DNA sequence: CTATGATGCCC
DNA sequence: GGGCATCATAG
DNA sequence: GTGCATGTATTG
DNA sequence: CAATACATGCAC
């Protein structure tokens, strides 16, 4: 197991295909190759380690969620890569992924209800953020937009016809962004958070470096740096073809 | 203030006046809520006399504040005396109250509330002023706190309603600090939120419940009120000015002199700028393209100079306020408004790295230019504060000034001086504060409570200089 | 085109918007009597005379009660004004506007409807009497606002037409005697097509006879409203004198007749001898007596039957001019047979107080008209009690009476031009019922009309008595 | 001796105040119009006063026969000074001496389910009716406007304008006359017991056109008799022994 | 939202 | 008796 | 299959 | 009623 973990730098719990450990485990390892960036999609987030690949069409695909690269997987999640940002959970181990796709063809167990209790907003995603909270709750303050007026700047800053009216469009996100370095400033950092997770999420390459300037930052802020790493080389590399020996 | 007619009468903006006699002005805006039974409802009344024609006419309009609804329009053919009793009827209907005594309105419950409405120069200095003074500028910025962010629904609000605004907020940071989840807290909620206008869409209006939401509260009250003294500022004058922006510079009556690059203050300024750029705010860097000598009058025997630790501290603020700034000063929370919102108390607030009181400039991308303050604090004994707490004041038992202790700020050993100022010159570097009770804060921030206790010297004109975008 | 009053501000500013068949003028309806739904909402487009701009009038409330409205003006956009009225009209009807003329209502929603927006001094004095278009106007309004059955305005012909459709929908489920769902659906129907106002209370079921009778009455006055109004309408032609227009419209000679002659003396005696004692509250005067010529029914008349009798027939004041165009007509086959008690048909009556409690005189307006017909009874059927079905029950007899207990004797009789005369007193018949209740007096009712003959009018005073 | 004393009154009567009526032969005191006998102001001929109480009000009890042929329905109690409204009071003269100091029977429910209208008074009409229902019909118009109209009546400051105002009335009647050729003699019944309930001298010959007619139409001539002496004498002092 | 009313409670 | 203010309902 | 409008509920 | 917005089956 040890040098499997030591590959992908985190620790792993004990007509499809088993991916991303399963390759050292099948030995398919055996080929420079940065395993920050082994079977990471288009819409993976650093949080999100996939650790099964299914239909191509669709990119459906299963993986390890684990919201802190020094934590343990919070759960087993999915997302079809070519369809959409949603990442649904899909069980609690490997038993309850591959048993969810067979009947589909706990999901939310009790201390997952936990973490939905600690869920303060989905952020598009819809599996929610967890900040640690002090008794003044410094750490997060929510962001002065809804989801969907959200949404809808991001949708009216990808069809912009021009750059100039793109750049246009940006100016509610650069405010939002002043606002993010003010909570920064005030140690909230939890709003940068979902911000910068809404910008990844919307997969325009337009955000990439101003969620690039605050994501990692805040990942920065959040004592995070293994996911700082998958985000910046990912921002490099969230590729349609996602096998490291291609 | 003045008194416009509603454009919403369109058959009737131009050719028609809203009618007024002396204190009474027949006119008179309602709003009512009910979080409890969901009731979200403005209500508008003009009284419309045409300027050609003898005639009279109320106009009404209702709907959900914030979405613009159902209007009407009642012609008299000039009989006056019946409108006006239709005036006060309908007044009576929705308010139980006499038109007449409007000034002497007391609102009753389960009815409608009332609210109350309203050329020779350097050509960097014409660029200053033409950037704080310009009304189209500020115009802007209240449509974009009404349709942008929809922060203003019905429209603006009178000083003495902002006062409402900071008494009922008052109210409610007691209610809060009881923490009780009863009725009380939820008519309380009404009360502000029939004083100060909010658009919700379809959900029901959200309790209000943390602190920091009181706070986002306090900074749209304030940023109003702020609206408020800028609109008044802006009042054009006549007696030949050929150009307004200079009147607009009397009324800031301030003395603002550029600097050369060659100066001494300049360079150490600027080794200042750069050594005092947090390495996390890397979206962008900072230039300076200009630095303004500040010379506000009376302030230099009103200074403590008195007092010890005197620093040369930042104060950054959105492009459009400093033209309060420039003829006001800086000011303290308001003492109607509750002082538990100020996670370090109340006072004024300074910074001692340029890029995080810098991030309140609200530079653009496309509108590069911003401003920074300097002003000179004599802190004196300081009080060292780890966590956030608004009982600051309190706290100094003779003391003048709280330093809230953060994490990463620059070290006594690299300071320099300026004009017997002592000038913490950075770059920022551990501070070796921690706390086994609670968190630590990132960076040092100062605290003072007399604003005589702050003399701004100099104003720095800042390009904020922003990078590579995907 | 008549532009709606309630736009006030354009109201003398604009007119209706047409385009040829459709006119973008529009009055729809709708009821509910389960969930108490009451509701109509008028729409015109009107464009300004002088400048050019288009404008959208809706209105809305209670039909009767003046309502709720909007005035959406468009600076010339007549694409704007077109969009918004047929989005409209969509909205509340899911039907396309052009396609006006093919409409068809549906469930959950409005229905449409269809509106209208050298002589002697005594026959002078008769015309002017019945050709009194400000006294028409006020029979209208009427009509409209004293007696509030047909609030909003008029109909055509067809919509009448379609409100007896719905009468006999409702008659057949009244036959049907079941009061149930069905029955409220047609009740809607009904209304929709048929103004009301109920104020508040719900809109009640239809659930005897008599109320089928009354709203065919009304019905009635709403035909003649129709036609009244239509008939009445003055000529050009350099004329001097329009009444005499009207009075080609009539194309009926009427004659006056001398006090001292025979027969004006037997008809004024026949008048005294037949005047009902249980209407005593007035008396009747011959004023004078109208000679009437109709064109056409003296070859059509039915000379060749016996039973000859002179019967009277009174109406209001004003229905005597289309009556005097027209002559009286008979229960519309479209209109349901069971609401005339002794089948359709036309109705005289050989009481003269009795039919002359038809013409409406007052106190203030003492003066009425009679006319008296020659009708034929042939084979005339004995009927006690009330049978609308009477008309089967003929089978080569030509017409019915109904037996009253009170009438005059045949030795009484006189005679007119050959004509029996069925002159009074009334006095018992001897006939009697023994199983419910025995009809006052008589009344001839005819199912062809060539077996009436108008002989003359009759000019009454109708003379009332003290009153308090 | 109740002969003698139903004789007086040719009708027939069923097996701190003062009795009056009938109980004064009773009382033989009568040692005259009978028809009239303690008949206040806004008594009906279907009401025969029988007990007089406080004067102020004049609240008042008498029998109340629908027609003169039968036995009183039940026994009701006006107070003339107060208003036209007529209250069921019991059964009998002792049930409603006793409420004074039962109310309706299973018979008087029965005679509220042939209740057709209550005519300003309350207490309902019953006519008999054939099987297709001919013997009654609705007026045109609601009592509350027709309250209106004798309000807008009475107000009238002239001749002209009381002309005026007559007509609903004039056409009403106009109805009632059809309604008459038409054997629904009930609604010139209804008509007579409103305008006899409104009390303005205005309608008392009017009213007695009607009113009585429809009680010959009725076969209750001894109804029309009364109600004829009484518009003739409603005065404000009816005491025959004064 | 208008708007209009049953109803009822009060000087 | 007259008038306006909860409830209600329809538009 | 995708705009797209419709039908239903709430508030005003 | 107007007018909104939101779940939903239907024509290019």
């Amino acid at each position: 197991r040890k040098e499997v973990e030591n590959h992908y730098k985190l620790s792993l719990p004990e007509g499809l295909q088993l991916v991303g450990p399963y390759d050292i485990l099948a030995g398919k390892h055996k080929t420079g190759l940065n395993f920050n960036l082994h079977w990471r999609f288009y819409y993976d987030p650093p949080e999100f380690q996939t650790i099964i690949i299914g239909d191509n069409k669709t990119q459906y695909h299963m993986g390890y969620f684990r919201d802190s690269p020094d934590e343990f997987p919070v759960y087993v999640g999915i997302n079809e890569a070519k369809k959409n940002c949603i990442i649904v959970p899909n069980g609690d181990n490997v038993f309850a992924a591959v048993k969810l796709f067979l009947t589909k063809k706990e999901q939310r167990t009790v201390k997952m209800k936990q973490r939905d209790k600690k869920v303060v907003t989905k952020t598009f995603h819809g599996a929610g953020l967890v900040v640690p909270v002090d008794k003044n709750d410094v750490g997060y303050r929510e962001l002065p937009e809804t989801d969907a007026d959200l949404k809808r700047i991001c949708k009216t800053i990808v069809e912009a016809a021009s750059d100039e009216e793109r750049l246009k469009a940006f100016a509610p996100i650069q405010e939002m962004m002043t606002f993010v370095q003010f909570a920064n400033d005030e140690c909230d950092y939890g709003m940068g958070l979902e911000l910068g997770m809404d910008l990844f999420c919307y997969g325009s390459h337009y955000f990439h470096k101003v969620a690039g300037q605050l994501l990692p930052l805040a990942y920065n802020l959040l004592k995070r740096n293994l996911f700082a790493e998958i985000i910046e080389e990912h921002l490099a590399n969230r590729s349609q073809e996602n096998i490291d020996q291609l | 203030g003045k008194a416009p007619v509603d454009p919403e009468c369109t058959a009737k903006v131009g050719k028609a006046h809203v009618y007024c006699e002396g204190n009474d002005v027949y006119d008179v805006m309602l709003n009512q809520t009910n979080l409890q039974f969901n009731n979200n409802k403005y209500y508008l009344i003009q009284l419309l006399e045409d300027d050609a024609q003898r005639n009279f006419s109320v106009w009404m309009r209702w709907g959900r504040v914030g979405k613009m609804g159902q209007h009407s329009l009642v012609a008299c053919s000039g009989n006056l005396n019946k409108a006006k009793e239709i005036f006060q009827k309908k007044f009576l209907d929705k308010t139980k109250n006499n038109w007449e005594d409007r000034e002497k309105f007391e609102k009753v419950p389960g009815k409608y509330d009332m609210l109350q409405m309203d050329s020779q120069l350097d050509l960097r200095v014409q660029e200053l002023i033409k950037l704080i003074c310009n009304v189209q500028a500020m115009e802007e910025m209240m449509m974009e706190m009404k349709y942008n962010t929809k922060k203003a629904p019905l429209g603006k609000l009178t000083v003495a309603q902002i006062k409402a605004g900071y008494q009922s907020l008052k109210k409610i940071e007691d209610c809060i600090r009881a923490g009780q989840h009863g009725r009380a807290l939820m008519e309380a909620c009404n009360e502000f939120y029939t004083r100060i206008p909010h658009d919700f869409g379809l959900r029901t209006p959200p309790l209000i419940r943390t602190q920091k939401e009181l706070s986002e509260k306090i900074q749209l009250l304030e940023a109003l009120g702020d609206i408020e003294i800028a609109i008044k500022l802006v009042k054009t004058e006549l007696q030949s000015p050929e150009h307004p922006l200079d009147q607009h510079y009397r009324n800031l009556h301030c003395a603002l002199r550029p600097l050369d690059h060659e100066s001494y203050e300049f360079k150490v300024i600027s080794q200042y700028l750069q050594s005092t750029h947090a390495p996390t705010h890397s979206d962008y860097t900072m230039t300076l393209l200009d630095l303004f000598e500040v010379e506000k009058d009376g302030e230099k025997e009103a200074f403590r100079e008195d007092l010890h630790n005197r620093m040369l501290l930042w104060h950054g603020s959105r492009m459009s306020n400093w033209v309060g700034i420039l003829s006001h000063g800086l000011r303290i929370a308001p003492p109607e408004a509750p002082i538990t919102g100020y996670m370090f108390g109340k006072g004024i607030y300074f910074a001692d790295m340029s890029s995080k009181s810098a991030n309140y400039c609200f530079a653009s991308r496309l509108k590069n230019t911003g401003l920074l303050l300097l002003s000179e604090v004599a802190l004196g004994q300081c009080n060292e504060l780890l966590e956030a707490n608004p009982k600051a004041e309190g706290l100094l038992q003779g003391k003048h000034s709280t330093k809230g202790l953060g994490k990463m700020a620059p070290s006594s050993a690299h300071f320099v001086t300026l004009n017997g100022s002592t000038v913490p010159l950075g770059p920022a570097s551990d501070t070796g504060i921690l706390n086994p009770d609670g968190y630590t804060l990132n960076y040092n921030e100062y605290i003072v409570y007399n604003p005589n206790q702050v003399r701004m010297r100099y104003l720095l004109k800042v390009q904020f200089n922003f990078l590579q975008l995907w």
